[PDB]
């Protein structure tokens, strides 16, 4: 598969995460792939079929220690959780111009378990988060 | 397709999605939606909001993210 910032590379079937539903904007896009980008704390939820379609995530806690989160048995059981071991947990970064705008979608985060490879992008509901929150504080 | 519904009149979609007018309050009706747990319901709203940070969110150039990460 060619990717977005890889270069061409390819993958086995156990790799590939599948969105049953996609995501909110890309409805279709229903297979994707978890790559770090070096040496970043970047993880590019890269897609399977679509080479120029890749979000970058992060892991929520190291920039919102605070950042929690109740799974909807809804959600609960279209990734079909059985507890925790399964699962992965990350957010979507609208990267801007310029880069110190730069926000993270904690009202939606991407949820997968990566056991089961199977993932969603969690809105979740009955919450105060936002879906622009700053990684950088704003400076005058 | 538009309808009328009086108060617990409801609305079959599928089978099923049914939508249960619930109250009328009258600025704002307060509607009742069961489906199954595979299908999500959301404000539109809302729903529209995710899609626009989504699609916001897909446009990351290889030099931004360099960028960004030396300053993190």
């Amino acid at each position: 598969i060619a990717t977005k910032y890889h270069g061409d590379i390819e993958i086995h079937e156990k790799d590939i995460v599948r969105f049953e539903q996609g995501i909110p904007g890309f409805l279709e896009e229903k297979q994707f792939v978890l790559l770090q980008l070096e040496d970043t704390p970047f993880i590019i939820l890269q897609s399977v079929n679509t080479p120029a379609l890749g979000f970058v995530l992060i892991e929520p806690f190291s920039y919102f220690p605070t950042y929690e989160i109740d799974l909807d048995d809804n959600t609960l059981e279209q990734l079909q959780i059985t507890g925790e071991q399964d699962v992965a947990l990350y957010v979507i970064l609208t990267v801007a111009d310029p880069f110190d705008d730069t926000t993270a979608n904690l009202q939606a985060p991407i949820v997968i378990n990566v056991h089961k490879r199977l993932g969603k992008q969690v809105i979740l509901t009955n919450t105060n988060y936002k879906t622009k929150h700053r990684l950088f504080p704003e400076k005058v | 397709l538009v309808l009328t519904r009086k108060l617990k009149e409801a609305i079959q979609i599928g089978d099923d999605i049914e939508i249960t007018v619930l109250a009328i309050q009258g600025d704002q009706v307060k509607l009742g939606i069961n489906a199954p747990k595979h299908v999500e319901i959301h404000r539109k709203e809302i729903y529209l909001a995710i899609q626009a940070e989504n699609n916001a969110a897909s446009h990351a150039s290889k030099s931004s993210l360099k960028r960004l990460n030396e300053q993190l």
